[PDB]
This record gives C-alpha cells, structure tokens and sequence, in this order.
C-alpha cells in the first residue's frame, strides 16, 4: 500500500511563503485526484462568490482528504486518506479548540474567518485556503447554526419594517464553547446548493409533521401542569395553541407502532443527511504536543 | 478669458429674503390645481366603474323580464 | 493636521522656494477655503530646511522595510552628507 | 394557478377572506423597471385611518395567463376589514400591497375596483388540501374579467371562480370618501412645514450660502441662474408627488437601522421624474472619501437640485452651485408611528 | 470673500479647483426647458 502522493508545482515557490507552509505542516487540504490548482479550497470558495460552505462542504465531502506534511520549493508531499490507517493530524488552526473532549474530529470548510486559513501563492495563478478541522458537537452545532442563519437572515430581509437585523447577528452570532465565543464569518445570500440543503430538510419535515405519537402530547401537557422543569424552561409555563388544538382525539396505540416505526426510518434517514463530510474516528489525542491518531471511519 | 469663483465656504449666494414667500403660494395653488385634476380624472373612472355596477344589476333584473 | 513631507531636487533655494509654492498651491487655497485666517499667526503655511546633499546619480534606491507583522515601501538615499540649515518658510 | 392555492391556505389566521389577482405586465412597468421585483397586505382606512395588522401575500411572475389577449404575472388581494359581519363594504377604500422580492414598488388598489369586478365575473391518514380540488374544473373563460383600473389607466385582470361560502358571500355584499386624499395632503403638510423650517432658517442667518459642499462655479452664475431664481424651489411643493419612494420619510424609518444619508433628486425645471430616495454610504471600506466623492458629484449636478436628510433629525437642501440652506426635522412622533406602521413593524 | 481662477485637474484634497469639481451647465439647454416648462405651467393655470 502506498500513501506517498507527490504534487510539483509549476514555479519557484518565493522564500517568504515558505515560512507559512513551514508554518502549516500537519494541516488538511482536499485534494482533485498531478497539478496545481484546486488543490485546496480556492477554486470553489473564491473572494468572488458569496461563502456558501455547502458547495465547498460538497467538494470536501465528496473528496478524499489529504494531509500537507512537507514543503519544499516546486515540490511538495502529500498524503492521501484511505480507510484503515490511523493519520497523525495536529491541530494547528488559529481558532484553537482544545480535544479534551478526545471525541470523533470533524472536518468544515474555513467558516471562521477567509484570513485564518489561506495563504497567498504568488509563483502560480493559485491561492490556496484550507478546510477547518473541529469537534464534533461544535461542528454540528456551527453546521446547524449557519443553515438556521441561512435560512432566517433571508427572511428577516423579507420583512419590510425589518426594524431588527442585528439581533440574529448577536444572539445567533458567536458559537457555544466554554473556553471563549468564537465569532464565525456570515454570508448573506444562502447560494443554491444551501437552498437544496433547506428544501431536502424541509422535504423530511412536513412528511414527518404527518405523523405525531398523541401520547407525548398528554405528557408534555401533564409536566407543563406539573413543576417548571429546568429543561421546560423554553416554554414559560405556557401551553401553545397548536399542541392544544390537536389534542381533540383521545390516546391510542395502534397507530403509535407504526407512527414510531416510520419515525425512526425518517430519524435514521435524517441522520445520514447530517452526516455529511467526511468524519475521523480518534484513539488517544495526546495532550502535551498537540497530535492525534485518527483512521478515516 | 472665462473665469471662475473660487470654492470657499464664505461664498455667498445672491441674497434671496423676498422672493420666498409669494414662492410657496404659488406652489399651493399649482398643487391644488393638478389634485383637483387627479381627483377629477380619478372620479372619471370611478363613475364609469360604478355604471358597469348598475349595467350588470340591470341585466340581472331583467331575468325576471324574459318568462314575462 | 499638518504633514512632514520630503523632497528630492537637483536646484537652488532660490528654485526650491518657487517650485515648492507651486507644488503646494492647492494646499493653500484649501486652508483657506476651509479655514479663515482670523488671526494673524495663520498665515504662515509651514517652512523648508536643507537637510544635506548626496550623489545626483545613485540617488534614491528603494528598498524594503520590514517591522515583524508589515512591510511599508520605503526610500534609500545612500551616501548621505548631512547638513542641516535654519528653517525658510513656504508661504 | 398556483399562488391563489398557496395565499388562500396561508393567510387564514389574519384574514377570514381572500381575493385572488393577475397582474399584466403593463400597469407595474412604470412602477419598478427591468423586472426587478417578483408581498406585504396593509390596507387602510378611508376616513376610519389610524393602523392596521399586517399580512403577507405570496406570488410569481413568468408564468401567463389561459387568457392569451395579455400575458402577465401573479398577485392576490386579501380583505380582512370588515368588523364583525363582512357584509358591509367600504366604499372609495384603498388596499395597499408591497410587491417585492428584496421593498421597491407598491400597489394600491380599489374596494370598488376589486368588488365590482367580482360582481361583473360571477393506521392513520393525511388530509388533503382542501380548495385546491374545485380550481382544477372550473378551467374556464368567463372567470377572468376586464377591469378599468383606477390608480392606473389599465386593466387589471382579477380571477375568481364558485368556490365555496367564503366567496359564495362575496358576490351577495354591497353597502351604502377620503382614502387617497389623506396621504396626499399629509406629504404636503410635512413638505410645508420642512419649507417653513428653511423660510425661517434663511431669516435667522443673513440670507446667504455657506457652501457646505465644495464646487468651483463659473462668474456668470448669476446670468444664467437669473437674480433670486428660486422658482426650482417654489415649485418644490408640487413636484413632490411621491413620499414613500421619496428620501424624506427614507430617513425616519433608517431610525431603527447613524452616519447614513438618502438623497432626493428633482431636476432644475421640469425634466422629467428624475429620481427619489437614493442612498449614500458610510459602512463598507469605500469610505467617507467614497462618500465624498458621490456627495460632489452629487453636488456638481448643474441641472438637478437635491434634498438631503439625515437620521438623526436634521433636513438639507441642497443648491446646484453647492449652496446649502440647513433646516430642522422635528415632527410629532405620531405622523412617525403612522409612517413606519404605514411600511412595517414598530 | 471669494478669488477667481481659470483651471486645474484631478485633486484629494477637497476644496482646491478641478475638472470635476465644476458644475456642468448648459444655459441654452437650460433657457429652454425653463421656457417651455412656464408655458407648461401657464397651461396648467387655466385648467380646475
């Protein structure tokens, strides 16, 4: 088996840049297949184009990974990502996120900042910016954070007394980590493939509205007339209108089987939507020099 | 040859107190003039749309004519 | 807010008074323009002063200059004699 | 036929009755061009003004009629007024729509208008969608009709077929003015009160210019500008025919989006409907030398005379020869309440 | 207090004459759209 995937560049690669490559060594890059561009990120994520990070995260995903291990000047080694080895992958990303966690890594596209993960390549016609790599719950949560703002700042501009734009910037705005918040980089228009994304879910939304289990129902209205739970917190001791309104039927349990057998076929569906891009599986990511074993699962 | 007055803040228009005052005036009644007109020509269609209404309730009341 | 500019000319002071008056023309009447002379201390419209002579041929080289984040453009007159005199004001 | 099934489902919380529309491709040309839009339902009172709930309409456009004698886009009127019973009209009553696909353009319309084009027309399950079982057999000719348009010169096309009780009470309702007097003479009562503010402000000062924008101007300026010609602003006034395109109420409803500026332009003597409510900025990395420059072309516009006005209350006027007359804003926070609730949400 | 020049091109600093900082008017063009625009508006007197 072989890993070894050498890529010349074309031109002399200038001194300054050198330093920046020596610099980011150990990093993540997608790959095309050699030659020289689109080997990274910039040929789909450009200055031009609004960042929609679901055509990059449609690249990525749909590439095999690649690790940048050695520079040289009009040579550099690469190393592909084939199933059954355990790459050695350090974190060396501006935004830092420490893997106390030791949780599966998650790659996404540079969603925090155009700045963090480019470098300028003035030998050839390429530029080159990098996918981020990131936790699994904070990539989620960012995943499912910029298709929310995604699909809301349309609508707040769809308001003509939008007297608001800047709350979704500022309540939605930074991502959720305990060390610092992290402000991420926004796009404003969602791009086509963002919209496919939104419809595909929205597919599996109203079928999945069809079908509700009446007795979680009884349940919800029962713990909202019981104490204030720390988890109700969401509702503030209020019942809404709709829950109330299609709770005019009694409890059953015939359709429950069925209902429940369709809503884990939708739920596991759902799951192989939002596992999408390709995912590492971590054994033993040692703290004190910054390196993680991790095969591609 | 042709020239030109320096761009200064302290350049002065030519002083106007005067002939402000007959200005908005005339401006009212050129204004009451043309929404006067506006509103003629609006109940212009507005009566022929209302006519229509009493041509269709016509043809309505004379179902009753054609069994008499 | 007033500005240190630099200059490079092979004439005399007798020329670089003159020409320097013509190169800040628009300067001029854009303070006064903005700003009117109440005082009588005003008007004086900054000064010039040799700081020396060097070779007419080699001058001016540019280089680099590198501080640890940035790289501002910069000259290099090279083989500098020094010779500092009062200042002449511009007017 | 596809957005009358889509507005009908929709807007049954804030409206109990829905009117379904075409829209030639004529009679909005004027309005916004190039095709630049593809909305909002607020319609207010003819002498019962005061504020009304928002509701929102959905439509499309490129898609044409089964009527081939015009070939057009997609609206819907929805009608929610009435207190209690619907069986009353309003009669000479406006319904303003806001047509848009990211707020230019508005439409108003008729009671009359739409009314009487009406009159002259006529182990479990999922549920089906209900009203869109009785559109697909009608699919006939007399259902679309002519309709002398009121604001417009034109025809507007409306649709509507025997659906259900809804409209089945609609073609039974008649009832026994003021709705476009009202904003008319409101603009001008604020463009009167923002002239006062310059009157006075020109009496307070010497009656001179202070030049705030920088333009050189020839020596013959009081030759071909004749001595006082103000007449340009005389008849500001009634070139103001437009408000809510114009930048005046732009900048009261900019308040809840404070270096910003909305520029009206009104040509030199009558050239045409040049321009309203432009913008100029101060945000994006073009800078305030960007803004600099777009302000002394702006000024340098020989044959255009220009109304500034700022968020913070404060009102411009601007000369073409870089003169400027300052001028105040301040006007009762009730007419600002009913402007922005005349747009959008408080 | 104002002074009197013939030309110049092109600056950044704001108040200092240019090609762009002149205001571009055509008298005739101008004496003509007034005329015609006051016949228009004597039109419009006698009309309500």
């Amino acid at each position: 088996m072989d890993l070894k995937v050498v890529v010349s560049l074309s031109s002399r690669l200038y001194t300054d840049e050198i330093a920046k490559m020596q610099q980011r060594i150990g990093c993540i890059l997608p790959l095309a297949s050699q030659n020289v561009q689109g080997l990274g990120l910039g040929q789909v994520y450009s200055l031009e184009t609004v960042p929609d990070y679901v055509s990059m995260y449609n690249y990525l995903s749909d590439c095999t990974l690649a690790v940048l291990d050695e520079v040289s000047v009009d040579s550099l080694i690469l190393t592909k990502i084939v199933p059954g080895q355990t790459y050695a992958i350090k974190n060396k990303y501006q935004p830092f996120f420490q893997w106390h966690g030791t949780g599966s890594l998650s790659v996404m596209p540079p969603v925090f900042g155009r700045e963090h993960a480019t470098v300028k390549l003035e030998s050839n016609d390429v530029d080159i910016v990098f996918p981020m790599v990131l936790p699994t719950p904070i990539a989620e949560e960012v995943l499912q954070k910029i298709l929310l703002f995604n699909v809301y700042s349309r609508v707040v501009m769809q308001a003509p007394g939008n007297a608001d734009m800047l709350d979704v910037h500022m309540h939605l705005g930074s991502v959720s980590y305990l060390g610092h918040h992290y402000e991420l980089a926004l796009p404003e228009v969602p791009g086509p493939l963002g919209l496919a994304l939104l419809d595909n879910l929205s597919l599996y939304f109203c079928i999945m509205v069809t079908l509700l289990p009446r007795a979680s129902m009884r349940l919800v209205r029962g713990l909202i007339r019981h104490e204030h739970h720390d988890l109700l917190n969401l509702f503030q001791e209020m019942v809404p209108d709709e829950i109330a309104r299609i709770d005019l039927d009694d409890l059953s349990v015939a359709d429950d089987l069925s209902r429940m057998r369709v809503m884990m076929t939708y739920l596991q569906s759902l799951a192989s939507l939002f596992n999408l891009g390709p995912r590492l599986a971590t054994a033993a990511y040692s703290q004190e020099t910054l390196t993680a074993t991790c095969w591609l699962r | 040859p042709e020239l030109m007055w320096a761009p200064s803040l302290r350049n002065s228009l030519r002083v106007s107190p005067e002939a402000l005052e007959l200005a908005e005036r005339e401006a009212e009644r050129a204004r009451s003039e043309r929404w006067d007109r506006c509103a003629q020509v609006l109940k212009n269609r507005l009566l022929r749309v209302e006519l229509d209404g009493i041509m269709r309730d016509h043809l309505a009341r004379a179902e009753e004519i054609r069994q008499d | 807010g007033p500005r240190f500019t630099f200059f490079q000319s092979s004439r005399g002071h007798c020329q670089i008074m003159n020409i320097l008056r013509i190169y800040y023309s628009p300067s001029i009447m854009h303070r006064y323009a903005v700003v009117q002379p109440l005082h009588i201390e005003e008007l004086t419209f900054g000064a010039v002063a040799c700081l020396g002579t060097f070779s007419a041929t080699d001058g001016w080289r540019r280089s680099a200059f590198n501080y640890r984040g940035s790289s501002l453009p910069v000259v290099e007159i090279d083989s500098f004699y020094s010779n500092v005199s009062d200042w002449e004001v511009i007017l | 036929m596809d957005v009358h099934i889509d507005n009908q489902v929709l807007s049954g919380l804030g409206t109990p009755l829905l009117v379904h529309l075409f829209v030639p491709d004529t009679v909005m040309a004027e309005l916004c061009p190039n095709r630049v839009p593809n909305a909002w339902c607020q319609t207010l009172f003819s002498d019962r003004t005061g504020l009304t709930r928002v509701c929102r309409v959905f439509a499309a456009r490129g898609m044409l009629p089964g009527r081939p004698s015009h070939r057009g886009t997609f609206t819907s009127v929805p009608v929610y007024c009435d207190e209690g019973l619907p069986e009353l009209y309003n009669p000479f009553h406006v319904a303003a729509l806001r047509f848009y696909d990211e707020l230019v353009g508005e439409l108003q319309i008729y009671y009359l208008s739409l009314f009487e084009g009406a009159k002259r027309a006529l182990l479990s399950r999922v549920p089906v969608s209900f009203s869109k079982t009785r559109r697909a057999i009608r699919e006939s000719r007399a259902l679309v009709r002519g309709i002398a348009h009121i604001f417009s010169p034109h025809a507007l096309y409306v649709v509507t077929y025997p659906e259900l009780s809804a409209q089945g009470r609609l073609h039974r309702m008649t009832a026994v003015l003021g709705a476009p007097e009202r904003e008319f003479r409101f603009l001008i009562s604020v463009a009167l009160r923002i002239s006062a503010s310059f009157r006075e402000k020109l009496a307070m000062q010497a009656w001179t210019a202070q030049q705030e924008i920088p333009v050189v101007i020839p020596t013959s300026y009081s030759r071909i500008y004749k001595n006082s010609d103000l007449i340009r602003e005389a008849f500001f006034t009634v070139q103001t025919r437009v408000s809510w395109e114009s930048c005046w109420v732009k900048a009261t409803i900019s308040n809840a989006p404070d270096a910003c500026l909305w520029i009206d332009s009104h040509p030199l003597y009558e050239e045409g409907a040049s321009a309203w409510g432009k913008v100029i900025d101060s945000r994006p990395p073009g800078g305030l030398v960007g803004a600099a420059s777009q302000l002394v072309a702006l000024g340098t516009d020989g044959h255009c005379v220009h109304l500034a006005t700022t968020s913070d209350g404060q009102a411009f006027l601007v000369l073409p020869g870089g003169f400027v007359i300052k001028g105040q804003l301040a006007l009762t926070p009730e007419e600002r309440g009913y402007i922005l609730a005349r747009h959008g949400i408080r | 207090d104002p002074a009197r020049l013939p030309r110049d091109t092109g600056p950044e600093l704001m108040w200092a004459p240019s090609l762009r900082n002149s205001l571009r008017v055509s008298p005739e063009a101008l004496e003509l759209a007034e005329r015609e625009a006051e016949r228009a508006r004597s039109e419009r007197w006698d009309r309500c």
